[PDB]
This record gives structure tokens, C-alpha cells and sequence, in this order.
């Protein structure tokens, strides 16, 4: 009586149940694991807070309306302030982590709409100015708020044009990245497990984000007659196999 | 190898063509799941689509130019194109760039070919025979200031001398600082409020300085340098969506404003053929 | 001193030749490789992942909407969409498949075309997708369409339908750039019965459509893509 | 025959002949069998 | 091997020299069936009549020309012969063409040799040294528009750079779409009422674009390109009657009107020697 | 570096010589051969088929 | 010795030394013996 | 080859970090004598610092 | 005479290449080596000897 | 393969792979053990 459909994920002191899942994706078919010695470089023993950092943090909720263009969060940024995960983050020189991402959106059998939930490794954004204008730090570190693709261009911020993925590629091809759809008629959640993907064994958690999670409405939300025209979307994310190394004074970052 | 097996009528409870794309999978459906097929063999291996093959041919990565002329009274050799440097890149001419950016991290050895041809746009009695010197200047080395500085001694820095009209060829191991090269990097060099975004120091493949060794003749000679780059021993990770809009800058993803629609509009209906 | 003779071609530079060269950095030790998920070995590995087709090409500036094929409730017998199968041009051209095919001169193989339905769960519909092999015109009505490769799709719990365009061909390779002799057919879709919405519901519903290549597929003779060009070298 | 001492100086590599699209085409956590229902 | 055996007088009921040609056979009659012969050996193998040998020597297949000159103010490089393309063919110069059309389908690898020589028809101080670039442009690739377009980057398209006066040589595998090449095809590309007859897209061997890499000197330089083609690994099917009338077009069988009698008229009688 | 000497004829192009060359299309896979009746191997095979002689050349 | 990797790059092929004119000179359905009458 | 071995807390009478430089020696002290380390390998031979290489171009 | 083809790079001088050359002094016999204390093999050997740092740079 | 007769004409030497800093880092007459007191 197991269905692909019902699932339970327990991680730390927190549990999620979905009764309307559509399997789960594990990026590149690899599950998060700690850093092996053969791959290690820094000689420091690392710190593995385990259950105090590897639990589920639910970010603040978004509201899908007929005019929504899509939202974008960066990792580990989105979690920069969650509990002890965040403290560890500002206090060590280097850290490394994988995540379980669970995006939630329920409706009824009269609604229609379909969101794309995708994880993009190394999502370098484009400046809407063109040329070689850079995208300032603050703009690519929105924190739990994430970036709202239907917000206005700002100065020093990225471009927010959806048919171009914020980088000069077409929305249609985002499907080459680990992703899952939430089609109100099928699905009510999306779950993706992200292994740590980098060109170095461990890195800085503040100067470099290693994935952007993106939720994009593709088939517009259509509510039943005289229904309220909107649904909330909630994102809950859990660091998994986290390791921190090179402890010290506590980083100070712009803004 | 069979490309298609023989398959006949079906009346089952087992439907391989109904799936749920919401899952993120592309189910491996074949012609024989939905029509009646006959056996056929592949006769093919997919040899020429190997990434080593795809990135393994020489591409022009840079065209520069230097001239041989009397430096007498020149206050700025660099500025007179008496000599010229180039910080190696693979993202300035777009053909090879779009190919590499199909991947997120890439690792390979480089084979460089350098073709040099001379031009004599204004009245010369003859064509002189010039020798070019190409010096590989890694970050931290003294940089040439005049076209005949102590720098050119290049006692510790690899340099090649070849003749204009000829070609020079040598190969450099993968010089990246990390395990692979990130043509994308969603980071900064530090948490500064105004530091540059995206362009990083782990995509640096060195830098190269060119000059003519010859002193000047009576006429002036323009020498134009073309650098070709061939990846050998390629390793590529994490495929990405191909580049759709035009490029504007080395190292940023930025596209031009008021660009044009990249998807061709139908001449007719959705229903049109 | 061993006697030699040099042949025609000596001194040429062929960008496609593969030989040994002296290393400029004798004895240098590259950084160790660490493990990174996601390694690609063949472009054939990636063109089997499906991506969305902007089938609804009828707009005037690129929009998220050209990915949506609309469906109308209560129409009978009528046609949902049509397209030829020049995978290197037209709707296909910006898709990952289209985009890679363009790096090669010839292609052969089967294509997988699937449609995922997004209408309310309490609605229902039966569509017919038809592949018309080279030699006939794009079908003009379902009767015409239904006589070639087709699948009646019944919209249900299982949200997507995967149609295969089996390789139908005299010549074993076709050109990726559209060519007549080498042309591959048409793909059309019609109401089999009709879309029906539940009460309290209204308007258009949309289908999303994807394209990917079957394991069947072959691409050969690499060349340059018409999809990218430039007028001056970029700088930093 | 390599005439040179360093590995970078050798010619192009030889075909992976690796090929495994499943990391890209089927990264699902619970295995899907073709023919069995997608969602149970 | 015996070329003739010894044979003596015959008075038989078994007549090998009477046959019925209406049957379509050529009965294998020998000297020894009708005169008295002596033994003799062949001393010969028929080596130089092998089709590999017959089609295996280089033949000139194309002569084109490009010039190096100041492109300043040229509105159409292609038109100034600043650069030039060629869609590969083996039926434009007739010598090799008649040889190939002795067969219906032919399959082979090609070895190309390209000789480039320069001419300076009007007053120059000297002869410059130019490098030619020959790019192989398969159907669907961007085609060069100016002599120095992004196209020439040729990041994915095989190109060779050699010097004028020298020769370039490389070999291309059999690029046909079918199993062999049809120099004859009694068909159309589709059942159109006005589509072209005979010329088809399965005899396409690609296409090639040439240019000089050098910028301009003070004088002008004419470079004339000659492409030679040698078939290697030849396979030929279905022999046909040799070409009798002159050729008029690449790819059609058409002969010129009011052509001249191709059979030499006797100077004398049927009875004449 | 192995010492060599080049002989007279170096650099010449003889249309009849038979040597190896680099392939411009590394790794390309040609179309499979299918069977076709009629293969010719030697011109000596075909000159044994008889054909008509315009003997009456007097026109 | 081939110095190159691809087959197209090898020199000319070597003599068929096949040679069988009968597909061209005697494509008759019922075998004709020299010396026996052509038409019986 | 290990570049660093794994080493944990220490509370000893054996102090490798106190020396007398007046002796003229450079005592071979390592990270693992004064912090807690994890194993890591060298992955490197020191090829390009050989004097033959240094004076050989 | 063995057929050859020369590749791109022929005739170049790369200051970092390592090949054989004819000896200008054929048959000459170098002075014997005697023992000398102090041989260095790697620069890695010497950067492990400590030296003083002008830390007080303020002059 | 050496093509030449004299030893000077051969290419560069090959890595010492000798490496022993103690003549430079620990030339003390009485051996010092790390961890034992420097001056007893």
C-alpha cells in the first residue's frame, strides 16, 4: 500500500509528511555524503553539529497569484539566519552541506496551475544593465526573502526576466537541471535532495552560493469560480551532512 | 547492437506510454512501445559526440597585433603596439565559448597554435623576416614595459620564438587552482559590498606577451597574431541550458537590453505546418 | 643522418588533427581531481533528457506563454496544433535537442514527443496525436491524420503521454538544417472526443509539450551552429 | 609512442565509451519501472 | 597462368562458335575454339585496371581565385573575391567526371590536395607571403559574409591554414548520406511539379570557403586555388555506357543542341580498309 | 632530436603517389554499406561484355 | 604502419584480385554450355 | 603520502612546540603538534622545484 | 628515403623544451667530481630552514 | 634513444627525488628529539 504518493522525511527533530508527492529527485543521482580524506585539503578537523543543523527550516511563505513571475532563493544564503545553522556559517572560515528541499502548494480538484521547481548549480546571474555591469553582493544575497522575479529592476541588482533564467538561457531548457513540477491536478509538493557540488572540497559559505532553488509558475494559476484568486507556496529546506571548518572570529558581511 | 527489436500487436494492462512528467524523469520510451517494429541494428557508436571530440579541435581564441617600427621617441611602447599582452581567456570570441558553457566545470590540458602573418600596408621595398617572441607571463612575474626590457630575458618564464608566417605550437597542462575550471561562479572574491561578481581567479589560465625580436627596417610592418586553442584530455561536469541571447562581456552572463525575440514566430497559426 | 622526403601538406595547420606537442611547463603538477556529481561523457547522454518546446510560437516577443498549448472545452473533431518535423528549425530550434542537433550535420533516430496535461483534476479529455511520414501533406482533418502513426491519449491520473516518432526513412540519415529530400513528416493533434470542464470552472486549460531523443539516435559530422555569432571580440 | 615526457603533451584522449544518461534522465529516489503506473 | 592452351584440328558435332546473342550472354569463346593454338602464359595480373587504381590518382576538380587587397569601402567581400566558397563536386571539370560516370553508385574516401600560387599582375615591390585558410563548411553552418567574420573562428568546423606556393593535404571519410553516391538519380526531392530533376542532395560532399589571412600590403595579390581529389578505398556498382556527347551542366545528363556526329564517318565504303 | 637529411623531391606533389593523410573529420562514422547487385572490380571484367560496332560508318 | 587513427586516412586499397565477369557476361537464368546448342 | 595525520586533544609533559633556536636547528614542527588535524594526502612530489628543473630552461 | 610530413611548430625555439644536441667538444673529458659538503637537490629542501622576518618594518 | 655519442648531448636529467633537508635544518652535533626539552 506504499504509494509513490505518500512520504515521510524525518531529519533531526523535525518531520514532514506529504500525502500527494510525485516521487523525489536526487540530483545527478547522488545523495549528500561527508567529505572524504582522499579529497581533503585543509588540515583542520571539521565540526559536524549533526542534528542541531540538519533539521528542516521553513522559510516565510510566498503568494502565487495570476500575475506571479517566479521566485529565486540561493543556498546557503536562504538559511544564513536559521538557528545554529546560521551561527556556524558566520563563525567558520569554510563549511560544506547538501540539502533536502521540500516545496509545498495545495489547492483543490477544481484549480489548475503548474510550477517548475528546479535546482541550478552555480547560477551566475546577469546584470539588467548589459555590458559588464556587475550584480552587487546584497542583490545576490536576498536571505530568506529570496528574489521576486516580478519585482522591479533595481540598480546593482540582477535582471528578473523569466524567459531567460536570469542569465541568457531559455526557460524551456531548465529541465536539463534536477527539477520536479507541482501540477495542482497531480502533485502538491516537490522534493529534491541536493548533494554538495563544487570544484573545491569545501568553500566559503558567505562569498559563494552553490545552488539557486527556483520556483516558477509555468501554467498560470486558475482558480474555480469566485474562488480567491491566489494560493500560498511554502519552501522548507534542511541542511544535510553539514560540516564546518576553520573556526574563529565571525564574519562581517556587507549590508 | 539492436536499434529496434521486432515487436507485434499489444492489448495489455501494462502501458509504458502513460507517465507522470511531474516526477522529473524522462522515461525511456521506444518506438516499439507504441507501434509494431522489425529488427534493425545501430551500425553506430556515438564516437563523434564524445566530449573529448566535441571540445578537441582548435578554435580561434584571440587575434591581436603588434608592429615593428622605430621606437625612437615612443613614450609608451605598449601603446604603440611595439609589444602586446593578452590575459588568456576562452570567452572573448563566442564560437568556442558557447560550446564550453554547455557544462559548469571543465578540466583539460590546452594545446595552443599561434599563427602570425605580416602586412605592409604602405610602400615597402620588401617583406622583412621577423621573429616573434611569445612569453607566458604567470601572475606575479614582472610585466614588460618596453619592447626590449630585462623581462624579455625570460630566464624562468617559458617563451617560444618563431617566424612570422610560421606557426608555433606547444601545450600547457591544466593550470587551474581548483579541481576544474568554473566558467560560472555565483560568488565574489570576498564579502565586499562593491567587489566584482562572477569573474574569478580560478579560470585564469595565465597570460601571454608578444613582441618582434627584430630591430626596425626602413618601412613599418604590421604583424597580426592569432591564438588557437584545442582542449585535450577533457572532463566536463553538470550540463546546463545552452546560451540563447548574445554575449556582452568576458565573464559575465549579461545579455544586451532590447535584444530580439530568440524564438522564431510562426508565419500562421499554432495549427500551421 | 637518416634520409627523408617531405610530402604535400608539410607545415599545414589543420584545426582537427591530433598530435603530440612539447609541454611549456615541464614538470608541473596539476591539482588533484576531487569527485563532482554530474559528469557528462557524450552529448548523446544529454539529448535524452526532455525539455519543453515553445510550440505556441504565435507571440510577438518571447514569452512564457509560447510554451503553453491551449485547449478549448466542448470543441469536437477539431485540431489542437500542427508543426513539421525540422528538428533544426522552427519550434524545435531552441530546445536542448534542437540546440545540439545544430552542432552536427546529419541525424538519424527516433524522437520522443510527450504532452503533460495541466487542467483541473475533475475535467477529462481524449486527444489523438498523429505522426505523418514524409510523402503526404500535413493532415487537414483527423480522418486524414488518423491514417498514419497515432496514439489516442486518455487524460487521467497519469498526467503525461509519450508519443514516439519512429524513424521512418528511405535514406539512413537526414540533414539537421531543413532539406526537402531529407524531410521527416508532420506532427498534428486533434480532439478525439473533447475537453470537458467540471462545474464552477472555466476557460482554457493548457498542455505542456516536451522533446527528447530515443536511445536510437545518431548525430554525425560536427559543424558550427547558426545559433550564435558576434561582431567584435568581447572584453572584460 | 610518446616522444615527450609530460602527460599534457600527449594527443587527444580516446572515447569514453562510458555513456550513462540515467543520472540526467532518471534521478528519481524510488525507481520507476516502464509499464508500471507512474503514481501508485 | 595459361593465356592459351595448345589445341589441334577439330571435326566435331560440338560447335562452340555458333551462339544466339539474343539471349543477352557474351559466350566465353577463345582463340583455341576456332584455330590451332600453342601454349602461352599470361605473365600479367590486371593490376592497373583495378577500380581502386583507375579512380585512385589525384585529378584537378576545381580552380577558384581570391585576392588580398584593401577591403576598405568594399560592400561585398564575396563579390570582390576577398574570400570565396566552392560546393564540392566531381562533375565540373570533365576528365574525372567521365571516369566516375562509368559506374552508377560509387563509394570512397577522398584525399584532397590544394595548391595555391600567387600572381602580381601589376607593379609590386615584392611578393608577399600570404597564408590561405580553407574552411570545410557543412550544410547548416553559418557561411562567411566578410573576409573576417566570426565564421572564420571555425571553432567546430575543420579548417586548414597553409602558405600560398605550398600545398595542403588532408583526407575526408565518405560523407554520403546513403550507402553510396548516385551520380545519377532518376528522381526528384519530392513530388513537386516544378522541382529540379536529377540534381540531388545525396551527392553532396560538403562545401569549402577560402580566404587569405593576411591584411593588405600596398599592392594587390591574386591567389588562384586548385583543388585536386583522389579517391581511396573505392567501391563501384553497375557499369554503364561511357559518355559520348559533351557535358553542359553539373548534375544533369543534358548534352548540347546541334552537337556533332560522334561516330567518325568512313573516308570510303563500308568495304574500305 | 633525431638527425635527418631531405632528398631531392621533397615537397613535390605527384598526382599518382599513395600515402597517409590526417582525416579532417576525426571520429565520424560513415553510413553502413547495404548490398547492391552489380559490383565492378576490374575494367577487365566489363570489356568482356560485347557491344555493337557502328560498322556502317558511311552516314 | 598507420600513423593516424581514422581509417579514411590510410593509403589506397590493394587489388581486389576479385574479378568475375559472369554477372555481366552471362546473366542468363538457365546455364549455357559452350559447345552445346544455344537454343534447344 | 600523508600531508597531515589525524591528531586529537593533547595534555602532555611532552611539548614539541617549545624549542631553543640558539642551537641553529629548525625543528620539524607540524600543524598536528599544536591543533587537532584530520588526515589529508599530499598528491604532489615536488618535481618542479628540483634544481635540474630550476636551472634547466 | 622515408616519407615525412612536418607539423605546426616546426622550427620554433621553446626555452622550456628538453632535447638532445650535438656536443661542440667531441670527446672531451670533464674534471673528476670531488666530494663537497652541502649539495642541494630541491628548493623544497632549503625553504624549511628558518630565517628572520623584518617584522618591524616601520623604519 | 641517444642519437649522439657524448654525454653532454643528452637531455635534461630526471628528478633527484633525493631530498634531505637535515643537512640544512638540523646540523646539530647532539641529536635533538622533538618533544624532549631543547636544553637539558
Amino acid at each position: 500500500g506504499y504509494s509513490d504518493r505518500v512520504q515521510q522525511i524525518t531529519l533531526g527533530n523535525s518531520t514532514i509528511t506529504t500525502q500527494e508527492a510525485a516521487n523525489a529527485v536526487v540530483c545527478y543521482a547522488e545523495w549528500p555524503e561527508y567529505l572524504p580524506d582522499v579529497d581533503a585539503s585543509d588540515v583542520n578537523k571539521t565540526s559536524k553539529p549533526d542534528t542541531s543543523v540538519c533539521r528542516f527550516y521553513t522559510l516565510d511563505s510566498k503568494t502565487w497569484t495570476t500575475g506571479s513571475k517566479g521566485w529565486c532563493w540561493k543556498l546557503p544564503d536562504a538559511l544564513k539566519d536559521m538557528g545554529v545553522f546560521g551561527q556556524n556559517m558566520f563563525f567558520h572560515s569554510l563549511g560544506r552541506s547538501g540539502y533536502t528541499v521540500h516545496v509545498q502548494c495545495n489547492a483543490t480538484k477544481f484549480h489548475s496551475g503548474c510550477l517548475l521547481v528546479v535546482v541550478i548549480p552555480e547560477h551566475q546571474l546577469a546584470s539588467h544593465e548589459g555590458g559588464n555591469v556587475s550584480v552587487k553582493y546584497t542583490f545576490t544575497h536576498p536571505g530568506e526573502r529570496g528574489i521576486d522575479l516580478s519585482s522591479a529592476n533595481e540598480v546593482g541588482g540582477p535582471v528578473k526576466d523569466v524567459l531567460y533564467n536570469m542569465n541568457g538561457t531559455l526557460l524551456g531548457n531548465l529541465l536539463i537541471f534536477p527539477h520536479q513540477f507541482i501540477n495542482l491536478r497531480t502533485n502538491n509538493t516537490a522534493t529534491i535532495v541536493i548533494p554538495y557540488i563544487n570544484s573545491v572540497p569545501i568553500d566559503s559559505m558567505t562569498r559563494h552560493n552553490n545552488v539557486s532553488l527556483m520556483v516558477i509558475p509555468i501554467a498560470p494559476l486558475t482558480v474555480p469560480t469566485g474562488a480567491t484568486p491566489s494560493l500560498p507556496i511554502t519552501v522548507t529546506i534542511a541542511p544535510m551532512c553539514t560540516e564546518f571548518s576553520g573556526i574563529r572570529s565571525k564574519s562581517i558581511v556587507p549590508q | 547492437t539492436v536499434a529496434s527489436i521486432s515487436s507485434g500487436p499489444k492489448h495489455t494492462q501494462k502501458v509504458p506510454i502513460l507517465t507522470a512528467n511531474e516526477t522529473g524523469a524522462t522515461m525511456p520510451v521506444l518506438p516499439s512501445d507504441s507501434i509494431e517494429t522489425r529488427t534493425t541494428y545501430m551500425h553506430f557508436n556515438g564516437s563523434e559526440t564524445d566530449v573529448e571530440c566535441f571540445l578537441g579541435r582548435a578554435a580561434c581564441v584571440h587575434v591581436t597585433e603588434i608592429q615593428n617600427k622605430d621606437a625612437t621617441g615612443i613614450d609608451n611602447h605598449r601603446e604603440a603596439k611595439l609589444f602586446n599582452d593578452w590575459k588568456i581567456n576562452l570567452s572573448s570570441l563566442v564560437q568556442l565559448r558557447k560550446k564550453l558553457e554547455l557544462f559548469t566545470y571543465v578540466r583539460f590540458d590546452s594545446e595552443y597554435t599561434i599563427l602570425a602573418t605580416a602586412s605592409q600596408p604602405d610602400s615597402a621595398n620588401y617583406s622583412s623576416n621577423l621573429v616573434v617572441q611569445a612569453m607566458y607571463v604567470p601572475p606575479g612575474a614582472p610585466n614588460p614595459k618596453e619592447w626590449d626590457d630585462y623581462t624579455w630575458q625570460s630566464a624562468s618564464n617559458p617563451s617560444v620564438f618563431f617566424k612570422v608566417g610560421d606557426t608555433s605550437r606547444f601545450s600547457v597542462p591544466y593550470v587551474g587552482l581548483a579541481s576544474a575550471y568554473n566558467y560560472f561562479y555565483d560568488g565574489y572574491s570576498h564579502d565586499d559590498a562593491e567587489t566584482q561578481y562572477g569573474i574569478t581567479v580560478l579560470n585564469h589560465m595565465g597570460s601571454m606577451a608578444f613582441r618582434i625580436v627584430n630591430e626596425h627596417d626602413e618601412h613599418k610592418t604590421l604583424v597580426k597574431i592569432r591564438v588557437y586553442h584545442r582542449a585535450k584530455h577533457v572532463e566536463a561536469w553538470i550540463p546546463r541550458a545552452p546560451r540563447a541571447l548574445p554575449y556582452t562581456s568576458i565573464g559575465r552572463t549579461n545579455y544586451p537590453k532590447n535584444t530580439e525575440p530568440v524564438i522564431k514566430k510562426r508565419k500562421g497559426d499554432i495549427k500551421s505546418y | 643522418g637518416l634520409p627523408t622526403t617531405t610530402l604535400p601538406g608539410s607545415g599545414q595547420f589543420l584545426t582537427t588533427d591530433d598530435r603530440q606537442s612539447p609541454s611549456a611547463l615541464p614538470n608541473y603538477e596539476p591539482t588533484p581531481r576531487i569527485h563532482i556529481p554530474g559528469k557528462v561523457h557524450n552529448l548523446l547522454e544529454i539529448i535524452q533528457v526532455d525539455t519543453l518546446i515553445p510550440m505556441n510560437n504565435t507571440h510577438t516577443k518571447d514569452e512564457v506563454n509560447s510554451y503553453l498549448i491551449p485547449l478549448n472545452a466542448n470543441r469536437q473533431n477539431e485540431q489542437v496544433f500542427g508543426t513539421n518535423l525540422f528538428i533544426g528549425d522552427g519550434v524545435f530550434k531552441t530546445t536542448l535537442l534542437g540546440e545540439i542537433v545544430q552542432y552536427y550535420t546529419h541525424w538519424s533516430g527516433s524522437l520522443r514527443f510527450s504532452l503533460m496535461y495541466t487542467g483541473p483534476a475533475l475535467s477529462s479529455a481524449k486527444l489523438i496525436l498523429a505522426y505523418t511520414p514524409p510523402g503526404a501533406r500535413g493532415p487537414q482533418d483527423r480522418r486524414e491524420a488518423m491514417l498514419g502513426t497515432h496514439v489516442v491519449w486518455d487524460i487521467g491520473l497519469q498526467s503525461t503521454i509519450v508519443m514516439t516518432i519512429p524513424w521512418t526513412s528511405g535514406v539512413q540519415f537526414r540533414y539537421t538544417d531543413p532539406d526537402t529530400y531529407t524531410s521527416a513528416g508532420f506532427l498534428s493533434c486533434w480532439y478525439q472526443t473533447s475537453l470537458i470542464l467540471p462545474p464552477e470552472t472555466t476557460g482554457q486549460v493548457y498542455l505542456l509539450s516536451f522533446i527528447s531523443a530515443c536511445p536510437d539516435f545518431k548525430l554525425r559530422l560536427m559543424k558550427d551552429t547558426q545559433t550564435i555569432s558576434q561582431t567584435v571580440a568581447l572584453t572584460e | 609512442i610518446n616522444y615527450y615526457k609530460d602527460a599534457a603533451s600527449t594527443s587527444s584522449a580516446g572515447q569514453s565509451l562510458s555513456m550513462d544518461p540515467s543520472k540526467f534522465t532518471e534521478p528519481v529516489k524510488d525507481l520507476m519501472l516502464k509499464g508500471a503506473p507512474a503514481l501508485n
